[PDB]
Parts: structure tokens; sequence; C-alpha cells
């Protein structure tokens, strides 16, 4: 019997219970967005998790929004371009978390978010 | 045939349409049975108005292929018969009387065409699928829940203890059983307090937003609202209602409260099988599902034959659903931007069912693992981790282009190689 | 397993809630397994073991199938008796009682069909319920009406009347001798007639008819609504108008809303007429659902002063749940569908309301079958009178009172009914006209 | 004998049963006296009903052995006589009139069989023993309290100063004296403010949850609820009421408020000895204790002859209590899962009484040390530490299998060797 | 004085598209705008409560954007949360939640809402410390033609 850890495995929602993603596995997730006609975008933050500083009413949390890296990559067809921007963000903010998100113009929402880099 | 069988009537865009599965008594022609369904579910004082304006009319009858003495009767009800925003009155008007008519041996309401003109008088879901995902910051996978077992018998503290371990292992939600309201040995406010502590301890530990379906089902509307009020004070994200046993008048009141106060509303369909199980009599679940979307709810339990389920899943989630008899969709349903409801899958599922559930339902679903979490040999947190790992292994494989229908067992076995939690789960429950 | 949930030597406790299910197992499922499954899947059944069970004593929370036997009803049907511990149920909540007992078990795969036939509500549970806002005797005392069935009329056309023309029909029916007129179950608030306009004109009709005749009059004003707030708002205006009775569709409105309305009616002196709209969705088929006597017991607990109870034109089954609705103590009598001895420990009774195709010739049978503590509702039996609503009401009041007089004298209503009516036709031209067309 | 002496009447499971200790006047036979107790405590207009349905009946009479002219009369009252959920009406019905009957020289109500059918109409304790332990995270020992002395004469600030030192030394609770409500020189809101600061300072310092019985006893129900409301705003865990001097109508109202708002309710039995002291007349405390459990309270003062105390302690705490005349339990009492009330021991106790109190009462008790804490030569915090040390030394020894009845003094002397606080306490108070 | 801003015009930005964004994506745009140096973002005069973006959801996400941008920059931020509604009850309900969220400013379309409602909302904002941003939607129906109507200066004095 093994005890589930209490520290050091804080999470970032979808895919964060998998082992750290390789570059080829990261490319496959990015391609999934492109195949699905969704727009990839990068997001970064020095704070990795949600908190409740300004209010505690139902459905209010701080720390859900991170900061946008540049703009959503509209019309992107090359998944390696997303990787190039990921590496750029890692260079400018080596102590920041970076996740990859996705937007759909059809259902008009954000529908993807998975962690791409931890400092 | 009568003044109620009008086989060339052209439905109006404001009409509420109904598809009844009618089984006439011996010696009752289907034309006569269909006119009776329209009459018995609608209509000197008659000279003081125009009855043809207020009658339901059976505008089409067809046989059920493969069943003798079974027919589908289509009936059109004028818009003026229904009170705005009241599912209670829609049910009263359409199913309040006709199922007892002696000329009908059996009767089952299969579907309802809710016209946009009527549905726009309903608030609908307090939030719906897309708002809920944004509020909870969760994207790209089914959500995970777990009903606390035993139902009753635990202290309020031991109950919340189980919730914390479940949530900290990777589940998004834990759940009050539909039976858990307020009872001797676990009063509701005590449960709300300890479950609140479990919600926030697990959220601080993992970094992900957590919730617990706090059941507000009560004997009176006053008690029901009192329980939602305390959940609001505690700042938690979601409450719960048994909409069929509580009733539509109470459910619509609670849905209005949750909209006004930012609460997600998890809906359990307790007692539905009393009504929707038999093919020959009752009301199909898709009718009870449309009613819930109109009355208001953010989740609804949908079970776990597969084509019928996919049919009303689309009717619960999508904006526009084209007619499809193969999937039990008798009417084209236009919801004119009323938000959708997240279907909740439950029923003896475990890690090995994750490929099938992920492929069948897609991301916009909640998968509920009661015994599939609390039955893990290592406890609730490893059991949650096993379920969360199995799900994300399936999501990753689907996103990569893999076929969860033929590779599902291989995908689960592959994740067993690095997740001891999943490996232990897969050892007790078999493929 | 079987011996966890099939406990045939279990002795029921006086605090148990007992259920009698009519079970149709799937082919190959023996009766003892079907019985254990009904109890298990309506209590503590789990498909896999959970460690949390070690934190409690589950046997104190399980339902037990303590008896199962075949019934002469159709293919492969049995009656399974289940006992539920008192601690399972929230006090005062019909909603939780239904959820706890019928919430899940009807969908179990091994059960091809399932129907709840009866419930034994123990005094320890029924005492947590207010019950009827007033009940049979309080209602008779409030209305000053004794010694005969009460009389009502359903206003028709059901929909399409203006509020004022609705109240005009009500006044003419009431002034002729009927005690009540009735909002249709479908009549709530609609484009053809908004509820507050109806309440206003129906109140004028009530008081005009009462002042003309000198007898207390009422009209079931339907408070059924889409939200509990709208429902209470309609009850509040009826309270302001000072009228005696309001109305609720308890099944489509729901038990949570109905219990709230019953509490309001008790707090404000309003009688509560209850309609059973949508009951046949549930209670029609012999093989699956819930018999009406279960829904009738639940209404008496949640609260109502009248309840619609159907017609007699099967009788012994109807007489069974009439007794369950009216009496303080009802002995077990399965021939009338009474599977459990039911003790209501002084919870008031509900007046059953007979309705469906009833006209003047049926008055002897109705008075004999139901006795004085009933309401007899007429549809076309009043409005279809060739002389109008007031002569139609007079015909029904005359026919009823001639039946009551004859019964009081010791005459046999089941055999002398036609001659009692014909004899009354001689001095009531209103009744004669009704008997010429029906 | 009369229509009220029915010596073969079989009690109903819904009957309320009473055991009276009756002392008839000279020349009044016990059969006649017993019928009078039933009649005088119950029953042309008589022809409009059935009096035998509403009469109390004396179904059994027996002598009191060792007392001349004393008898126990057992009376059965039908369930319909009592208003649901009203201890006020139960007392009015049973003890409202009969104690003044001239044919009875003296009368004492000894016990009451509260049928489950009647007790289920009462909320009961706002929380009860098990909920309270879970809320406070305290297990495996009696709780410790201390009434602030002097009763009156301290400023509100100096009052709270004493509370802080007491709590920081190891006590779980401090206590408003039953007399302390609101008075010149210490108004209640000022006391609530300073006691709140003392509660949270001591809790932050020690890490254990602390409380203070903030007395809400008032002249009107409006004032009483106003004081509970501010305690709720301050977020403190427990308030207090003098249920006999405040009254049952007010106590039930306050108990409902504490249930709705998560407050523990400490109940003091002030003025009980006016009623329960004399063996020949009044009402035994066990009757007042059952009434409090029904009306509502989480603690109740129980005093510090020992068999009678153990009797009503079981009646306060346990779910099912079998008849036991040796311990004054005249009736089998089934509480059908109504929570129990923590008995509070008080009365000139100190560290040397810890073995006896721990063995006699067990863990589910509060031990109150007023002078036993404030009388310590080193102050309140060392006095609390002395009491907490003595208690845990007793608990440890009991858990190890030792006999606190014969080793208690040795256990206390042994703890003196390492706790200078206890040694100083044991020097001023002797074994 | 309330906003601690002196010596320059204030800067705002109406979120576009008007309608079509989710409440979350709407607030996402607000955060990026405010963190770059703007004092305010703005609900379009048309943005009240609509299918796909109900007002309370927008208020929640815009509140998160207000406080994230304020914590990041150190300057006080706001968003004109539009309280324009079909009834005065709905209008006040929306100002009440903005008050609970603790944000500095709300918004009203005073000509289309009407003066009776605007004066009621102005009284509420005075009682509760809220700044009131006023949009003049439909003014050109009245003030455009030189020969007929009411000049905007009259509508401005009235406001």
């Amino acid at each position: 019997m093994q005890v589930w850890p209490i520290e050091g495995i804080k999470k970032f929602e979808t895919l964060s219970y998998l082992p750290p993603l390789t570059v080829e596995d990261l490319l496959k997730q990015i391609e999934y967005l492109l195949r699905s006609k969704w727009v990839p975008c990068l997001e970064f933050s020095k704070v990795g998790f949600v908190y409740r500083e300004n209010h505690r009413s139902p459905g209010y949390y701080d720390g859900r929004y991170w900061t946008m890296w540049k703009l959503p990559m509209f019309g992107c067809t090359d998944a390696t371009q997303v990787l190039k921007e990921l590496e750029e963000a890692k260079k400018a903010y080596p102590d920041a978390f970076v996740r990859i998100i996705g937007f759909d113009n059809v259902r008009q929402v954000q529908l993807i978010s998975f962690i791409a880099y931890k400092p | 045939k009568l003044t109620y069988y009008t086989p060339e009537y052209e439905t109006k865009d404001t009409d509420i349409l109904a598809a009844f599965r009618v089984t006439p008594q011996p010696g009752v022609p289907p034309e006569e049975a269909g006119a009776a369904v329209a009459a018995e579910s609608s209509t000197w004082t008659d000279g003081l108005t125009s009855l043809d304006r207020y009658k339901g009319r059976c505008y089409h009858i067809e046989p059920v292929v493969g069943e003798d003495n079974q027919y589908i009767a289509y009936v059109a009800y004028p818009l003026d018969l229904f009170e705005e925003g009241s599912v209670t009155n829609m049910f009263t008007s359409i199913v309040g009387n006709v199922f007892g008519f002696k000329a009908l041996r059996a009767l089952r309401l299969e579907d309802l065409r809710i016209p946009p003109t009527y549905s726009k008088t309903f608030q609908g879901p307090p939030h719906g699928i897309q708002v809920e995902r944004d509020k909870l910051n969760k994207y790209g996978r089914p959500l995970l829940g777990c009903t606390i077992k035993p139902k009753l018998g635990l202290s309020a503290k031991n109950y919340g203890r189980a919730c914390y371990e479940c949530l900290r292992g990777g589940l998004d939600f834990t759940k009050d059983d539909e039976n858990v309201n307020s009872q001797p040995f676990m009063r509701w406010r005590d449960r709300f307090v300890f479950c609140a502590e479990a919600i926030y301890k697990s959220q601080a530990e993992t970094g992900e937003i957590k919730g617990h379906y706090l059941n507000a089902t009560a004997g009176t509307c006053e008690e029901m609202i009192k329980r939602a009020v305390f959940a609001r004070e505690l700042g938690v994200p979601i409450v719960m209602h048994d909409y069929l046993t509580g009733g539509f008048t109470a459910n619509t009141s609670l849905a209005h409260y949750c909209r006004d106060n930012g609460l997600l509303l998890h809906i359990h369909r307790a007692m539905h099988a009393v009504i929707d199980r038999q093919k020959n009599h009752g009301m199909h679940f898709r009718v009870l599902a449309k009613a819930l979307r109109m009355s208001g709810g953010d989740h609804i339990h949908a079970g776990t034959e597969r084509e019928m389920t996919l049919g009303f899943v689309d009717l619960l989630r999508d904006d526009f659903i084209e007619k499809d008899r193969a999937r039990g969709i008798f009417f084209t349903q236009d919801w004119v931007s009323m938000p959708g409801v997240i279907p909740v899958a439950s029923g003896g599922i475990h890690v090995w069912h994750m490929p099938a559930l992920t492929e069948i339902f897609g991301d916009d679903s909640v998968l509920q693992f009661g015994g599939g979490t609390l039955g893990h040999p290592w406890g609730n947190a490893p059991g949650a981790a096993a379920n969360r790992v199995a799900l994300e292994a399936c999501v990753q494989a689907r996103n990569e282009g893999r076929d969860l229908a033929r590779e599902g067992n291989e995908i689960i076995r592959s994740a067993c190689k690095w997740s001891p939690e999943l490996a232990a789960a897969c050892e007790i429950w078999k493929a």
C-alpha cells in the first residue's frame, strides 16, 4: 500500500496527472488542437494555483487567469511554431509556469488548458 | 376520427408538439385512439369561445414497426395553453389526464417539441456547460465525481473525511447521495461544515478547484432554500437537488436562487425509473431531461440502448438537434442559445470503463466513481488518483488520434506501468 | 448477497417503514434473489466493497426483504415485503421518503418490472408531518355543512374562458345548490386568463352566490405555479380576499412545494383542495409504477384537505384507499389493496373527491359507496343541464338530498336508487329535466 | 378506586407514562390516591366526546419499601393530550395541577416514559455529544471548564483576562456564571467582546480549539436571541442558557437558533434544587434532565446517591436505557437516535477528585474547576495546567488498565513528580 | 481622490466584440487591457445581460480581472459594469452585486433606462460609494438635427 503524496505534486488540471510530457508528446497535443481547428495560445504566471484573496462568494476565485503570452496563434498550421514560442517564454521567464490553452471560434469559448513548463 | 384527428394540420412554430406511443384497447382503431389522446389531453359555455383554438389535435399517426398494436400519435398543442416558465403546468397540461383514459390500454410520452417561443420564457440552467467550465477553470476532459458511501451511517465528520481524501487524489467533485438530506446522526448543517473544510483543504493541497454536491433536497421549499443559503455563505461552488422527488415547482425556485447567487446546481434524477423504464407506458427520460433543462440544472444524471442515450445527451447539451428516429429524437429541437446541461454518468463503473465512457460521452460529462473510488485497496486518495490517471491516459491517447474503442485496454495497461495506483485498481476490477 | 438482504425470519419493528413491492424478476432470477435485490438496491447495496463500511454498522441501515410470495397477478409476479429503518428518512419529508424507497430500485436490471403497492408509515415517522391543514371534521365545522356529501362542479371549457365569464359560470353553479366550483388542474395563469383576474371575479361569484342562498360557498382557486414564490403569492391573495379554499396539483407541482403550501394553508385558515394530475403516468399499469394508494398516503402526510380519488362508474380498491385517506386506523385487507395495518394516530383525514362521467342517476350509488364524507364533482353533469348551470346544480343537490333522506330512513340505495330518483323527479322539475336527457 | 384506577390497562407504545411518588393524606387508600393522581392530572359537554380516550389512568400502584405511607403510582397519558415539540405543554399537562390536590399530602414526579412517537416531534440537542466532539476535534478524555470568579465585581476586561489565562493553561472552556447575564459594571456585549479576544488568543497560543460559555439568559426572548446573534457574529463555538429560570419556551427557541447557526449550547440547571431536592415532593432531576434533552442543549450541569446520578447520566447520554429501579430508572427509555447531552460535573472539585470523576463519568463529560483553577497559588494558567495534567495522568492510567478507584492517589502523586504545577495544586488541596 | 489619480486624463477601453465573447474571455480581455496601463475597461452600452453572457457571470470574471491587474501594476483599476436593465429591480440587483464585489464603478444608459431609473441608481451609488459611468445611448435620436429636438447640452445638464 502506497500513500498519495501531500506535497510536491500540485496540479494544473488536464494532463497534469501524467508523467512530464516529452517534446514529441507535447507536439502531439498541439497537433490535436490544429487538427480540431482550435487556436493555440500560451499563458504564463509566477503563481501556479488558485487563491481567494478578493472574495469568497460561490464561483469566485483569484488565480484562474494567467498572463497571455503574445496573442492566440490564429491560422497556425505548424505545431513546431508553438514549441518555438514555448521556448521563447521559457527564456524570458524561466521562473514562470507556462501552459498551453486553446480557443474555438465556433462554440466561442476556451476549451483547452494543459501545463507545458514548470520552473 | 373526430374533431381531434386533423391529419393535414400544419404545425405552427409556436406549437408544443408531443409524440405519444399509444396502445389502444382491443377494438379501438388507431385513428380513434389518436384523436382521444389529443382530446383527453386538452378539450353551453362552449359557445362563449372558440374550442378549435384551444384543442390539441393529433395531426399524424404511424405504426411502431416490430410491435403489434403500437402507434406513435403526434399531437399539437397551441401556445396559449401553457403558463410561461412553468414546467409544472406543461406537464399538467400534456400528461395530467390522458394516461388514465380507458380507451388507451397503455400510453408513453416519447418526446416533446419545445418551441423557442415557449423555451424563452424559462431561465434554464443556472450556468450551463461553458460557464461551468470557465468558473472552475477545467478544460479538455470529463470531470470526475464520487458519491460518498455508505449513504447513511457515517458521522458528518467521517463523511467529510472521506470527501477530503477523494478530492485530494484527483477527483473534481464528491457527492451527497440522493437520499442524503438531513437525518438522525448526520444533520445537514453539520455535513455542510465538514464537507466545506474538506473542499478547501483538498483545493489548497492540489491547486485545483474542488466541489461537493451539497444536497439541498428538503421537505419544504423553505428548508430547501435555507440549505442553499448556507452553502452560499460557505462560498462553495455547487449544490444538488433531486428534481423529480422534490418537484418542478421547488426545482425552478432553487434554480433561480443558484442563478442569483453563482451556485452550480447538480441534478439527480431519483425515481425516474418509476416513470421511464417500461417501453409501453410512462414518459421517456428524454422528456424528463428536456424538462430539467428548462426548469434549471447544471448537471443531470444520465445513466451509463447506447443510441437512445446519445440521443438525449445531445438534447441536453446541444443548441440545435435535428430529428433522428434511430436515436429516439422524434422532433427537431431548437434551444435558441439556452445553455446545455452536463450529463453525469454513473452505475458500477471503474477504471476499465474509462476508454468507453470517454469515447461515448466526450469531454462534456461528469463520470461518477462511488465504489470505483472508495473500493480501492489503498484508500480514497489512491483510488481517485487511479481514476484521474486512467482518464487522462485515455484523453491523451484520444487527442493523439488513437482509437479508444479498440485500444482502450492497451491504453489502460500502458498507464499501469508507471502508476502504481492504477495498477492496484486494475488488479481488483477486471477488463 | 441473499442472506444479507433476504432475511425471512426478521420480525418487523414498530418503527420500521414497511413496503410491499410487486416484483417481476427477469427470467432465471429466483424469487429470493429478486427480493434481496429490491431491498439492497433501495438501501445499502454496493457493487464493490468499500472500507468506509468499517466506520459504522451497516446492518442498522439496510433494508430487509423479510417475505416474498407469488401473486396470482399475470406472469411471474411476486409480492416482496421490505422493512426500512426509521433513521433513514428525514422527518417531515415525503420527498425524502420517496427518494429513499423508490429513488433507485425501479431501474435495476435483474427486475423486469416493479410496482410499489403499499407502505406502512409508523407513528414515529407520521408524527413528524403536519398532515392535512384542517381535515374532514374541521372542514365540516368551518363550512357548517353536515350529513351529506359535498357537491362541486368543474368549470368548462377547461381553457379559453375569460376570467369574468369563468366567474359568471361559477356564480350560476354555486347559486343553484353546489358547495364548490373548481379551477381546472390546467388553469393556473395563461394568456387567455391571468390568475389574479380569475381570483377577483371568482371571489365576486363566491360572495354573490353565498349572499343569495345563505350557505357558505367556495371555489378551488388553483395556486399551482412554476415556482414556490409564485405559488405562495397566489395563496396570499386568496387569503386577502378571504375565500375558504385554494387548490394545488401536488404531483406536477411536487411534494416540496405542496408541503410548503399545506403549511401556509394551516397558518392562514385556508382549505386545500388537491388534484392528482399525472397520477396515471405512474399508477395505471399493474406491473410497474406506484399504486395510487401510495400517492394518496403521501398526500395525506404532505398535506391536503381534499384529494381527487377517481370514479366508480375498481370499486374495492378505491374503497381501500378511501379508508386509508379518511380513517384513523385501517386494518390489513389485501383484497382491497391494504397490505399493511395503518395507524394514523389522530392525523386528520382527507375528503375524497369523486369525479368522472357522474350524473344524477349515479347519486344513489355514490352516496351508498362513499357515504357522507366525500365531494361529488360534476362536469357536464351540471353544465350540460338543458336549463343552465343553476338548474343543473339544483338537480344535483335535489338528487343528492333525496338519496340522503332515503338512506336515513333505512332504504336500500343500491336497489331502490332509480325509484328514489324518479320519485324526486316528481316535485323537482329541475331534476326531471336532467333525467330526461341522461 | 374509580374510572381512573385501571390496574390491568396495557400501556400503548405511544402513551406518555409517569411514575409519581404519592403520599396520601391520612385515611386515603393508595388505590384512591392513585386514581386521584390520574384524574387530577387529566380529566353535559362530556356527552359530546369520549372521556376514556382522554383520561390519564393509574395502571399500577406499589408501595415504597422502607417508607411508610409512600407509594409509586404509574399513570398512562394518551398521546393526543400533548402539543408536538412543546416541553412546556408536557409539563403543563402532567404536573400543572395534581400537586395541589388536597387528598395528596405530598407528590413527587420521579420519572417519565417519553415514547419515540412523541420525542420525534422535538429537535433535541442542537448537536449532541458526538457532533460536539467532532466540531471541537477533542477525543478520549473529559473536557475541562472553569467558571470565572468572582461572579460579579470584575470589569468586562478583567473578566476576559481571567478567561485567557485559564484557557491557555489547558482548559477547554471558561464559563459565565449562571447569574452573569448583563449587569451594572459588566454589560453583556462588553463581556462578549473581551471573552472573544481571550478565546482566540488562547487558541492561537496553544493550537487547541477553545470556547467560553457566553450566557444568553435574558429577561425577554428578544434580548436572549440578540445575545446569541452577536456570539454568532464573533464566530465563537458555544453559548449558554439557564433553562429553568429562562423557561422552556425560551430554551426551545434558543436551541432552534443554535441548531440553525452551529452554536453549541451549554445548559445550566439553576433553581433545580427548588424542585428536586426533597424526596417526598417535587420532580426528580432525571425528569428535568429528560425535558432538557427534548427541549435542547449540548451540555447540562449534573452535579457531583452516586447510583441515582449514574442513572440520569445514562438517560442523558445513551440511546436506549433499560429500566433499573436500583438507579432510579422507572421506565425503559428509547430515544430513537436523538443525540445525547454531555453532563457537566461541578461542585468544589479539585485535582484530587480527578481519578474518581474520570472513572465515574467517563470521557463523555465536562469537569468544571472554578476555585480549583482560580485558587491555584501560581495563577490561572498554572492552575489549568495542573488540572489538565491530573486529568491526562488519570486517562493514561485508565487506558493502561489501571484501577483509578484504588490507584487514583498514587497516580496523582506520580504526576506530581514531573509537573510542578500539579505538585503546587496538591499541596494546598489534600487527598 | 478616491482613485488616487491626478494630473492626466483617465484612460478607458470598451471591450469588443460587444457580444459574442464568453464571460470569461470577456474578462480575460479586461485584465490584459488594465495591466497595460488603462484605468478602466468598459461594458458596451448594449451589454446588459444576454444569452451566452449573463450579467452575474460577467461581473465575476471582470472582478477577477480588476483585482489581478491592480495587484500587478499597483494602480487602482475599474470596469464600468453596466447595470442597465429592463426594470428598476433588476438594475438595483446588479448594482448590489457590484457593491458586494467591492469594485469602484458601475454604468447606466441614462436615456434608454430613463431618468426615473437613473436618479434611483444615482442615489444607490451615493449611498454605497460607487462611481457611476453614464453612457448617452440614443442621444442622436434627439440632438442631431439643428432644426428639431433637444441639444445635447440640455441632456447633459439633466444628467
